[PDB]
């Protein structure tokens, strides 16, 4: 048990995500009981997760991690419940996390963060409606934007165009962002209004490319350049709460869920696996750089799971 | 002064974060009762079975603190009208659990949003939850001033938003509350919490609130400008609806985080205060009339009912409005005795329900001003306040005043009058009967006689108050009709309304009347031009009067007496409120209709929809003759 880190670890684990060397982050929350916080985790020993002794680094933070996401190799981008969105920086021994800022920008929980391709600037989703603009360099806001009539569920940061970004809402709009435009956002997606969107996920390969899942189950496939809504899928009981494409040249679609179920999907959205290991609400996945067919998974069961993908 | 209290969707220890908020000045907090991103399953299996605890014990505050320091939010992933089938079963499930808990720990108020247009079964589910358990628990519905939808920076280049103006769709958000109270019957524990965005729209749209249960003003801290010091301050049109927000006496609830971060956050919450101390301070009519808001009282009946004591003493400490009997019996001695008569002439002066004296001290007082000699008579059917007449005229007024102890239209008079003096008018002038009174009298008055007040005449005046239909509503009795409370006028100090037009007179009476065929009966059809959207509960009802020449006293709003203060409105509602639209035109019918012992009123609406005939033949509501 490293100094500083909390003997116990929160029962709500929402976020999990592989360093390019293959160390786990871990962000948890307390969503029940006396206190209602939250902490951040570094396991260089990913089968060692979910124990909090077995840990490389730790801390507390003072209210809940709604979102997470590397930034870099030290650097830890925090969504609070609080209204801030929150950076962390890994020690140079990697046996601390200290805070480096605690901005209250958004005036409800924030909800979803994502960081921009050149790794200097993130955007930040909340219930307030507004997205905003950091500069992780500066801890300040560069733009805020209320473009959407409901709270933000998602926002996803083009792969390689600092310009470009997805956010999608509970006003049922997918927005493509581009700040380069005057009026940046674009509304795009089918007509018809459907389901509410509830997760992006940008194509690794092709940059004009994106999928989303709704709030029925259903995963969608989408190019931003021909027509409407080419494909999709029936995957899920209930909402689809993330989207995760796997290393590979040709990736495979890691499919999250509150049916508390993951699925692995291929290009054409047709099933290869399913995992019922979990018996709460699966909340996030990220695959192995190393093994590329390990895909460890988080949920509020506070099981972290490592699926062998066929 | 200002009662505030601070919104947050983030509380990691209730214990710190209730005494950080007390330490700020707030008076109370709005925070979740459960944890805003747990979602809860309670269908499905194996999320069904969530170990619990589900939510933070009530062991961490005292009873004392929840009853008073604590206002509930439902979770906003709660969405009882999702158009997926299974959301709206969770969400069911979910706010029954906590409005539960809710009314489990006694919490005061419970917020709840309307953010959509259709929240038919979250109404559902709210009437489902008032009606089990019968309890006192307020539930304060969260309404933006301007939809979110109609706000949004025009920064879709593909989805503009529009530029023309849409007079009632920018109205939308009332329309949101209007059918959730409809669907939930009126219910007194709904009421509404009124957000305020940082860009205020047309003054109509802030109009359609008037009248309406505003409980509580959320304030953002985005909507806060900063001063040249640093500190938050409200643009000039926030300050006025924050002023018009005080007059309500709603509390002042602060969400967001801090925007002013060099400040505190006493500072939003010490600009209210600021605000609050500097306001116009109450006249004397706003000084009288606190207390009686809104406060449904019977319309007196002095002829019928013998006046309690204490009631003659309100009657009678309305300095201003004496000031002007005496002034009207004083230009009318000299009109009546010329200055070489001064000596010779004797007028003989009739104080016709005379109560206790003031008008009988008025006319002593109103002759001696002019410098004339009269000989007074003071009659009173009251046998309780002729007790207060005849210690007076032994102790004082002497054999100057005759006090006769008897109906003035029994009363067989030595002589005859030449001027008779009435206070005999209620808030609808004649609704005390006066013109039956006076006419019983007029036979003896010389053919020249002046009667004081010569003429007055009653006025009307449609409004809109869901705030006073309701209280109407609550006035429902065992062992009569039940919706007799709707037919029949109502004394109050009308605070929360809205007049849709201005007032028209409706009944007159002229005394002495001259007519050979006498008759007070009236039929009066009024049509008052409506320019706004709105919904109509009933009618406002005012009076002027003619003491004398001049001499007038009115509480008619245009032409009120200055700070005189016997006369609050009289509010006639109608059973069922009506929808009235922009342009359109409010046709009211008012009778006043008599027996040999009763006189009454009937009224009914017949455009732009017809209402059933109120009131009719005195079922509900009479004046005793
Ligand atoms: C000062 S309010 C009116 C007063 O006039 C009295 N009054 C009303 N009607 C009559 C009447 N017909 N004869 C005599 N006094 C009356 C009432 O008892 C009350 O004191």
């Amino acid at each position: 048990l490293p100094p500083n880190a909390p003997a116990c670890m929160e029962r709500q684990l929402e976020a999990a995500r592989y360093r390019s060397d293959g160390a786990l982050l871990l962000g948890a929350s307390s969503l029940s009981g006396r206190c209602w916080a939250g902490s951040l985790w570094l396991f260089k020993d990913p089968c060692a997760a979910p124990n909090e002794g077995f840990c490389s680094a730790g801390v507390q933070t003072e209210a809940g991690v709604a979102d997470l996401t590397w930034v870099g190799e030290r650097g830890i981008l925090v969504a609070s419940d609080s209204g801030a969105v929150e950076l962390w920086e890994l020690d140079e021994n990697e046996t601390l996390i200290v805070s480096k800022f605690c901005k209250y920008e958004h005036d409800d929980i924030v909800s979803t963060v994502s960081v921009l391709s050149s790794g200097t600037q993130a955007v930040s989703g909340s219930k307030d409606i507004c997205i905003k603009v950091w500069d992780l360099a500066q801890q300040v806001v560069l733009s805020s934007y209320r473009a959407h009539a409901a709270q933000v569920t998602c926002v996803a940061a083009s792969p390689h165009k600092d310009s470009v970004f997805l956010s999608c809402s509970e006003d049922n709009r997918i927005l493509l962002w581009d700040t380069r435009c005057p009026k940046p956002a674009s509304q795009i997606g089918c007509s018809a209004p459907g389901y509410l969107p509830t997760s992006l996920a940008w194509h690794p390969q092709q940059s004009e490319v994106f999928v989303f899942g709704d709030e029925n189950g259903t995963v969608s496939l989408v190019d931003t350049k021909s027509t409407s809504c080419v494909l999709s899928s029936a995957v899920h009981s209930q909402c689809v709460t993330g989207l995760v494409f796997s290393p590979h040249s040709v990736p495979f679609l890691a499919s999250l869920s509150e049916d508390c179920s993951l699925a692995v999907l291929d290009s054409s959205l047709s099933e290869l696996f399913r995992s019922q290991a979990h018996r709460d609400f699966v909340r996030d996945a990220t695959w192995s750089p190393l093994n590329h067919s390990l895909l460890t998974t988080v949920g509020w069961d506070h099981q972290v799971v490592h699926h062998v993908v066929p | 002064r200002v009662s505030s209290g601070r919104d947050l969707n983030c509380v990691p220890e209730i214990a710190d974060t209730l005494g950080a908020v007390a330490k700020q000045g707030f008076d109370f907090l709005c925070m979740p009762v459960f944890h805003p991103r747990f979602k809860r399953e309670f269908i499905q299996e194996p999320a069904k079975n969530r170990p619990g605890p589900q939510t933070r014990s009530d062991l961490l505050l005292s009873g004392r603190d929840w009853n008073t320091l604590i206002v509930g939010k439902l979770s906003p992933w709660i969405r009882p009208d999702s158009k997926v089938e299974k959301i709206r079963r969770n969400s069911e499930a979910a706010m029954l659990q906590e409005l539960n808990f809710g009314a489990y720990l006694g919490l005061p108020a419970f917020l709840l949003p309307l953010n959509q247009e259709d929240n038919t079964n979250l109404a559902r589910v709210l009437t489902n939850h008032i009606h089990t358990g019968h309890h006192s628990s307020m539930f304060w519905m969260r309404v933006p001033l301007v939809a979110p939808e109609d706000l949004r920076d025009d920064i879709i280049e593909n989805a503009p938003t529009t530029h023309t103006e849409e007079y009632s769709g920018e109205e939308k958000t009332w329309m949101w509350w209007h059918n959730f109270r409809t669907l939930c019957d009126y219910s007194k524990r709904i009421a509404v919490a009124l957000e305020i965005g940082a860009d205020l729209p047309s003054n109509h749209v802030i109009d359609r609130w008037l009248g309406e249960p505003i409980k509580a003003a959320i304030l953002p801290t985005s909507i806060f400008l900063t001063n040249k010091k640093g500190f938050p301050v409200l643009s000039k049109m926030h300050q006025r609806l924050i002023f018009r927000l005080l007059k309500l006496e709603v509390q002042f609830i602060i969400t967001g985080t801090n925007h002013h971060s060099e400040k505190e956050f006493c500072s939003y919450l010490q600009y209210l205060e600021y605000l609050s101390q500097n306001r116009p301070p109450p006249n004397a009519y706003e000084l009288f009339a606190k207390g009686y808001e809104d406060y449904l009282q019977s319309p007196l009946q002095p002829l019928m009912d013998n006046l309690e004591s204490q009631t003659y003493e309100v009657f009678e400490k309305d300095p201003i409005k004496y000031s002007q009997y005496q002034q009207a019996i004083y230009k009318c001695l000299l009109d009546r005795v010329p200055e070489e008569e001064k000596d010779t002439n004797v007028q003989v002066l009739m104080v016709l329900g005379a109560g206790r004296g003031p008008l009988v001290n008025a006319s002593l007082r109103a002759a001696k001003q002019a410098d004339r000699r009269i000989k007074l008579y003071a009659v009173e059917k009251n046998p309780n306040a002729v007790v207060t007449l005849e210690n007076w005229q032994f102790e004082e007024w002497g054999s100057q005043v005759t006090v006769v102890s008897s109906d003035m239209r029994e009363w067989v008079a030595p002589e005859k009058a030449d001027i008779i003096v009435s206070e005999l008018l209620g808030s609808f002038a004649d609704n005390e009967l006066s013109p039956e009174c006076l006419d019983g009298a007029q036979h003896f008055l010389k053919d020249d006689g002046v009667s004081i007040p010569g003429e007055y005449t009653s006025f009307l005046a449609p409004i809109s108050s869901s705030k006073l239909y309701n209280e109407v509503r609550a006035c429902r009795e065992k062992d009569r009709d039940p919706e007799a409370q709707f037919e029949m006028p109502y004394v109050v100090r009308l605070h929360n309304f809205h007049q849709l037009s201005a007032p028209q007179p409706c009944f007159t009476f002229s005394h002495p009347n001259r007519d050979p065929m006498i008759d007070n009966n009236r039929y009066c059809t009024l049509e008052f031009p409506v320019e706004v959207n709105t919904v109509l509960h009933g009618f406002a009802g005012y009076f002027e009067t003619v003491l004398y020449q001049d001499i007038t006293l009115s509480i008619r709003p245009e032409t009120h007496s200055p700070g005189m203060f016997s006369w609050f409105p009289i509010l006639f509602p109608i059973k069922q409120p009506i929808t009235v639209r922009e342009g359109q035109t409010i046709c009211v019918r008012f009778w006043r209709c008599s027996n040999s012992k009763k006189v009454w009123y009937e009224w009914a609406v017949t455009a732009p929809v017809c209402s059933a005939i109120h009131n009719p033949t005195g079922r509900s509501y009479t004046i005793g003759l």
